[PDB]
């Protein structure tokens, strides 16, 4: 019945197995969209008030249904066909489907003359679709189907095609909403601050936050004061209390402290009342808050009404924003203000900003949720404009021609093109680095992009607090995979079995607690909040009960049964303080976790046999979760578990640590991420070099998808020879990179050969270089079209001719055909075209627009596309093809942040080699060694030769004790090798042994996208800039290198200045103007019939010439346009 | 000397504010909002325990013995009921430097009795 | 003053559609408003309605020797992006001075 | 620096309308010991007593007595404000303060 230990390492990884056939790695973005379309889009339709439109007739448009259908294109002849992905990316369309709203128009102008009608299916817009989702076609495909759609099974989807371009949503951090967080600002007039950012169960307004602060001491004590919402002024709490219709100060206190029996509470409430004695009833109340905010009405009566609808909809929404929820608001504006002090009294800590229980991740769906709620608003006011502008006129209006249906679809399609999330006109307003280009360069790095979190905290902040590795990311986030740019910390990566919670309704879960012993919060009297147990759902405090050890019970056993509780329903009980908060919302990172009994699992060894066959009597990961062996813990419920690393901890020891576990990890190597996962014996690295290595396999080529060869990618780099690792571990199983490898396993020698390997350098094989070893092919694409915009000026592709053609260059056009399009199979060097466009003009009549080479390239055109774009011009992709060959300048990199360039190539005669004729492939620096302390680059070596002597492939999983050191020397000393390693090399040039014995083995090595001859630049007077008459800006402008503000400075403290004016006026921008010695100011000159002058001063013969750079002058001028007089005095 | 709690009006339940009747030379609390007065019975005002020689004793609730996280111990039985097993915790408290102390928790249900070594 | 067509060149597009700078962008604005302000003067127009005119052309051309003012709205183009003014032109990093000198 | 909360223990008002018979039961040995001869103007009081309890380890910590006390007080408010205090003996440092009209 009990999985023994010998058995473990099989049952846990079997476990983990089954999650990722059930769910994957990009779950989280296919759950996010499916809520959203499934659920978001319905309740954001009928969210929306009906819109009433009278001059008399009236006309209310209540919108009922929607109904979106499976994404589809609509040719110019207009006819729809079902449009697959690939054909989108291939056309530069946009993978959506249809949205089409029901819209019930019902007319009632007197006498009970009422009549619907219904307009079923009414099209509202076009929503872009995410891949693999429910509504996209690939979904629930066979491989053998994606392939005859040529697909990639591999292919995890959970991105979007907008114009052709993969755009993937990146979950956005934010804190959590409808949670009290008591903070203390060091240097604000408050002491302590307790914030609530409130918002409604269905989404409808922006999070309305409100504060309940103390006052600094230094009148007589501290007073307690409330920010509320749309108020410029602080608002006493004890005046807010009274607005709400509690006036007496014990209804109050009766509401703030529930146990009365406590002083130190007491008084330090009491200096709020003293401060609110002259307001006492509710209407004077209501006055004041009118009075304080920042509209104040000159007349009582609408400060009153103004107050009343502040306090019964900005304040506290998440309580409840209807009329009569006065005393919940009381109640909720009480346990803030107990919070307040219990924090103030040392009674409570001070919450941590950074712990993710209390964050939320902002996924794909309640993103694309906040998009089409502002979409959906704009298109019914314009539908408001419209309906109105002929109602007005008292006739009918078509409701088809209100619908202007491009604001959604331009909408979400710009939002997700450009990143800027937000409305188009709020360009700056809007927050960019959502919805990024998916990086396609290895497999890696589109798992990893799949599953990038982003902390909005902005790159220029420079505290640390945001960006350091909180303790609660443990098992949800990557500890290793992170920027290590300016981005530390703030971007970060899923760890491999960490889901997002995708959302639910709490309604089951509050009908199941009224028919259970709970009391609601209206029904209570404030006496029996001290000893009961408060009860928040989704931040709301609904009510309280007597026994919480069995309400937690009740609740836990309905969430493993899989009962009315969902399983993405967190459950906390705080025990000291008497709160058991219960979450249902989206955004609540958690992780699978092994339920434990008294001190045993309950994964039996039933449960791993069901699980062997796995795929012949689908018994799945759902039904591990169901069985109730298996639970996901959320960040904020990990607090209240008490883990066991392994079952081991679970064993009866000599002086028990715990002895009352609850939950045990399936493998602790499930807190490493995507790019982490591939790191062989990442735990005998420094953690920075796990950092690094986990941000180079996405630089990795490899094979990115299996599909590539109908990808018109503009880059692509792909392996010719990709090998998987014979040292590995067990989580690449499920990231596909045995199927998509990224590299090479190499013979590296670790040794000092001829000093072409110093400071992070390679020396590698020129023989296996020309056997193929790392070598790789690199696509690029072309895109042009030619638009027929108007007849003042039309392109066409077409083989240019030197005398219609105006701009036509000195390249030969000889490689186009008479399309005007090159032809596959040919060859093409720099500064070659491949595209001749000819543009008609206003060398006649029409002028050279082709596409050249972006030069210093020397490709083959691998294959060109033809095609019609959404408006339905001509339009092609012309996929170029060139072979890299490793060289020297090349970046390559290990596993374990070892990269390096390449030093020298050496022929296989030249390297150094063993009695048994082997080369190194790599020869790499002992140096990097020993600062970097890389010992899973050595112990992957070994690991490796045993490897490849013994034919099987190791095991490099993190935190494993049936594999160390000793025992792979011990299997090493078996093959008739020295356990450690190490081997007699043979000095290649001369074949004198050398002295030391060498440290040589296969160790996975990877070409990283950085080539030299992609980097390598040189300038001597090219193009300059319009503006400024300086070099152009990049190599693809061949542009000139800056010599920027630190150069000047070395420059000038080296005391050259030839040089210095050389590298700042001579080599930039030498340039010349006359000025007027009276005025100083830039004369005009004309040398051609030797006249200067300048208009001034009205002479003509006192003008120097002065040689100045060009922005300089240009600096002057535009002083001169802020009427500066800056005068260039010559005495 | 101990704290002073607040009290509430008898009409208007409104707090008690203190004041000082000179023809008896006698304390007050009355009612700043109806006109309610009361005989004091503790003479006492204000008291401010800057030491804050609190007991946390009392801040313990035995409730916590159910914690799962919080660690065990056999070796300090329970003076109220017997128990060998009980839960030990530090103060964690603001205010507090001498913050190692440790608090017991007996483990019996019902019996909840809690103390310090 | 009006500067010159070198601060603010007219930079062609792939085609013929000849764009302009922010500063001229500007200056259309302030010679807009100069010629309506000069009319309306000349003109039947209410002290109100001159007054207003004041105020935009004193908001266009502080706008164009300098932007970033607090509390004022930013002078506005094409897809919403705030115009360079002349001070963003030298105003730190990137600027003429130490940009490009 | 020390003020006087660093080396306080512990501050309470009553009322105490007659010295001779106070509030506390502990604090009438000290106050009947310095009432008996008049040092101040006895009727230039007022009911309202503020008692201040000290802590010996922050006394001693500092070297301070409750003379020097009492006279930084009876300096920074005069006569205005009299203060009383018992000898550095009792269990407990206790100093009694009232307000003077
Ligand atoms: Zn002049
Ligand atoms: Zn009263
Ligand atoms: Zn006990």
């Amino acid at each position: 019945d009990e999985i023994t230990p010998d058995l473990w390492q099989e049952a846990c990884w079997i476990v983990i197995s089954s999650y990722f056939d059930e769910k994957g790695l990009v779950r989280q973005q296919l759950d996010s969209f499916d809520e959203f379309i499934q659920m978001s889009v319905q309740r954001i339709v009928e969210d929306a008030p009906p819109i009433d439109l009278q001059a008399p007739p009236r006309y209310l448009l209540k919108f009922e249904q929607i109904y979106l259908s499976k994404p589809t294109h609509w040719e110019r002849d207009g006819a729809p066909s079902p449009m697959m992905p690939n054909e989108a990316r291939l056309r530069n369309l946009t993978y959506s489907a249809p949205l089409y709203v029901d819209i019930t128009k019902t007319v009632i102008k007197e006498g009970e003359e009422q009549l619907q009608t219904q307009h079923q299916k009414t099209f509202i817009g076009k929503i872009p679709i995410m891949l693999r989702s429910t509504y996209c076609l690939l979904n629930g495909l066979t491989d053998r189907d994606l392939c005859e759609l040529n697909e990639c099974p591999l292919d995890p989807g959970g991105y979007f095609i907008i114009n052709g371009s993969e755009k993937v949503l990146i979950a956005q951090e934010k804190m959590a909403t409808n949670t009290v967080y008591v903070f203390a600002k060091k240097d604000s007039k408050y002491a302590y601050t307790g914030e609530c950012r409130s918002c409604l169960e269905n989404s409808s307004r922006p999070t309305s936050t409100i504060w309940v602060s103390m006052l600094a001491r230094g009148a007589i004590g501290q007073r307690i004061v409330a920010t509320l919402p749309y108020i410029k002024q602080e608002v006493p709490i004890i005046i807010v209390f009274r607005a709400l219709g509690f006036v007496s100060d014990r209804d109050i206190l009766e509401h703030i402290i529930y146990d009365f029996e406590d002083p130190e509470m007491m008084e330090m409430v009491k200096p709020s009342l003293d401060e609110a004695f002259v307001i006492q009833e509710q209407n004077v109340a209501l006055n004041f808050i009118g009075s304080r905010g920042a509209k104040p009405g000159v007349t009582k009566e609408k400060r009153i009404k103004y107050a009343k609808e502040v306090l019964q909809k900005e304040m506290l929404p998440h309580v409840g924003v209807s009329d009569f929820c006065e005393t919940k608001k009381a109640y909720f504006l009480g346990y803030m203000v107990h919070r307040l002090l219990l924090a103030a009294l040392g009674r409570r800590e001070l919450d941590d900003r950074d712990h993710y229980g209390n964050k939320r991740l902002d996924l794909a769906g309640p993103l694309l949720a906040f998009l089409f709620r502002g979409m959906f608003k704009n298109l019914l006011k314009e539908v408001r404009i419209y309906a109105q502008k002929f109602i007005d006129r008292g006739k009918d209006f078509n409701l088809e021609l209100a619908i202007k249906t491009r604001i959604i679809s331009d909408g979400l399609k710009y939002s997700l093109a450009t990143g800027n999330w937000g409305d188009q006109k709020k360009a700056h307003q809007a927050r960019a680095g959502v919805s990024q280009v998916l990086n396609r360069l290895t497999f890696a790095s589109t798992l990893s992009h799949l599953r990038r979190l982003n902390s909005p905290i902005g790159r220029d902040g420079k505290l640390a607090k945001p960006r350091q590795l909180h303790n609660t990311l443990w098992g949800m986030v990557c500890p290793a995979e992170t920027p290590e740019g300016h981005a530390v910390g703030l971007v970060k990566n899923l760890a491999l079995m960490a889901y997002i919670s995708v959302g639910s309704q709490p309604s089951p879960i509050l009908e199941f607690l009224e028919e259970w012993s709970m009391e609601n919060l209206e029904e209570i009297s404030p006496a029996a909040i001290a000893d009961a147990t408060k009860i928040f759902v989704n931040g709301c405090w609904v009510g309280i009960h007597k026994d919480p050890e069995q309400l937690m019970n009740t609740l836990r056993k309905l969430r493993r049964q899989m009962d009315i509780i969902v399983s993405e329903v967190s459950m906390i009980r705080d025990i000291r303080e008497r709160e058991i908060r219960i979450y249902t919302d989206a955004g609540r990172i958690c992780r699978p976790l092994l339920i434990v009994e008294k001190q045993k699992l309950l994964l039996k060894k039933r449960h791993i046999d069901q699980l062997k066959e796995r795929e012949y009597n689908n018994y799945s990961w759902q039904d591990l979760v169901a069985s109730g062996v298996v639970e996901y813990i959320d960040t904020l419920e990990e607090e209240t578990v008490m883990l066991a690393m392994t079952p081991d901890d679970l064993q009866e020891k000599e002086v028990a640590y715990c002895s009352t576990y609850t939950h045990c990890e399936i493998h602790p190597s499930m807190i490493l991420g995507v790019c982490a996962s591939i790191i062989p014996f990442p735990d005998h690295n420094q953690s920075p070099r796990n950092t690094y290595q986990s941000a180079m396999g996405k630089q990795a080529m490899g094979v990115y998808i299996t599909n590539f060869h109908v990808r018109m990618d503009t880059l692509a780099h792909v392996l010719y020879y990709p090998q998987k690792p014979l040292v590995t571990t067990r989580s690449m199983e499920y990231l596909r990179f045995r199927e998509l490898p990224a590299g090479i396993n190499s013979i590296v020698a670790i040794a000092s050969y001829t000093g072409y390997n110093q400071e992070d350098s390679v020396i590698m094989n020129r023989s296996a270089v020309d056997r193929g070893f790392f070598r790789s092919v690199f696509y690029r694409s072309y895109k042009e079209q030619e638009s027929k915009k108007g007849f003042d000026q039309e392109e066409v592709f077409e083989k240019p001719t030197r005398e219609t053609c105006q701009g036509m260059r000195h390249a030969i056009y000889d490689k186009l055909d008479d399309d005007g399009l090159i032809a596959p199979g040919v060859r093409v060097s720099g500064d070659d075209v491949i595209i001749g466009k000819t543009v008609t003009l206003p060398r006649y009549t029409k002028r050279d627009c082709s596409t050249f080479l972006r030069t210093s390239e020397t490709g083959i055109v691998d294959q060109v596309m033809v095609t019609l774009n959404q408006e339905g011009y001509k339009f092609c992709k012309i996929r170029v093809r060139s072979v890299r060959i490793p060289q020297i300048g090349d970046k390559f990199a290990s596993r374990h942040g070892q990269k390096g360039t390449c030093g020298i190539q050496y022929r296989q005669e030249d390297m150094p080699f063993t009695c048994e004729g082997i080369t190194p492939d790599i020869i790499i620096n002992p140096h990097a060694i020993p600062s970097r302390m890389t010992i899973g680059h050595l112990i992957e070596c070994l690991q490796g030769k045993v490897s490849a002597n013994k034919g099987e492939i190791g095991d490099a999983t993190p935190f494993n004790d049936a594999v160390n050191v000793q025992k792979i020397s011990n299997l090493l000393s078996d093959y008739g090798y020295h356990l450690r390693g190490n081997e007699v090399l043979y000095n290649g040039f001369t074949g004198r042994k050398i002295t030391s014995q060498i440290f040589i083995g296969p160790t996975y090595y990877q070409r990283l996208k950085h080539m030299v001859d992609d980097k390598i630049h040189s300038r001597a007077r090219g193009p300059i800039q319009i503006l400024n008459r300086q070099p152009m800006e990049g190599r693809s402008r061949d542009g000139g290198l800056r010599f920027g503000e630190m150069e000047r400075d070395c420059q000038i403290a080296h005391g050259a200045a030839q040089f210095l004016r050389e590298r700042l006026f001579e080599a930039s921008d030498p340039y010349q103007v006359h000025v007027c010695n009276l005025c100083g100011i830039m004369a005009i000159a004309n040398t051609r019939t030797h006249t200067y002058e300048c208009r001034g001063c009205r002479n003509k013969t006192q003008i120097s010439l002065v040689r100045m750079p060009y922005a300089c002058k240009l600096l002057f001028q535009e002083l001169m346009s802020m009427s500066i007089a800056p005068r260039m005095m010559s005495v | 000397p101990g704290f002073v709690g607040i009290r509430f009006c008898q009409e208007c339940n409104n707090m008690l504010y203190p004041k000082e009747d000179k023809e008896n030379r006698i304390l007050l609390y009355a009612c700043r909002n109806c006109d309610y007065q009361q005989e004091a019975d503790n003479s006492c005002i204000y008291v401010n325990k800057i030491t804050h020689e609190v007991d946390e004793l009392t801040q313990i609730i035995a409730d916590v013995s159910q914690d799962p996280t919080l660690p065990r111990t056999e070796d300090h039985p329970c003076q109220k009921c017997g128990h060998k097993e009980a839960v030990f915790f530090q103060s964690h408290s603001a205010r507090a430097e001498d913050a190692m102390r440790l608090y017991y928790v007996c483990t019996a249900p019902h019996c909840g009795h809690r103390w310090t070594e | 003053p009006v500067p010159p067509l070198s601060v603010r060149p007219a930079v062609v597009m792939q085609g013929s559609a000849r764009n302009q700078d922010d500063l001229t962008h500007k200056l259309a604005d302030i010679v807009k408003i100069n010629n309506q302000l000069r009319r309306n003067e000349q003109n039947g127009a209410a002290a109100h309605v001159i007054a207003e005119d004041v105020k935009l052309l004193q908001f266009h051309v502080a706008t164009m020797v300098d932007n970033e003012l607090p509390g004022l709205p930013r002078a506005m183009q094409k897809s919403g992006r705030p115009l360079k003014s002349l001070k963003q032109r030298l105003k730190g990093k990137e600027g003429r001075v130490r940009g490009n000198l | 620096h020390t003020t006087l909360r660093k080396v306080t223990a512990n501050t309470a008002i009553y009322y105490d309308p007659n010295p001779q018979s106070t509030v506390v039961a502990e604090d009438q040995e000290w106050v009947n010991v310095y009432y008996e001869m008049p040092d101040f103007d006895v009727a230039r009081i007022s009911p309202w007593l503020l008692r201040v309890e000290l802590d010996r380890k922050h006394m001693t910590d500092r070297k301070l007595t409750m003379e020097q006390i009492a006279e930084k007080i009876n300096a920074g408010f005069g006569d205005d404000l009299n203060c009383i205090f018992n000898d550095d003996n009792a269990e407990k440092l206790v100093l009694r303060i009232r307000i003077m009209n």
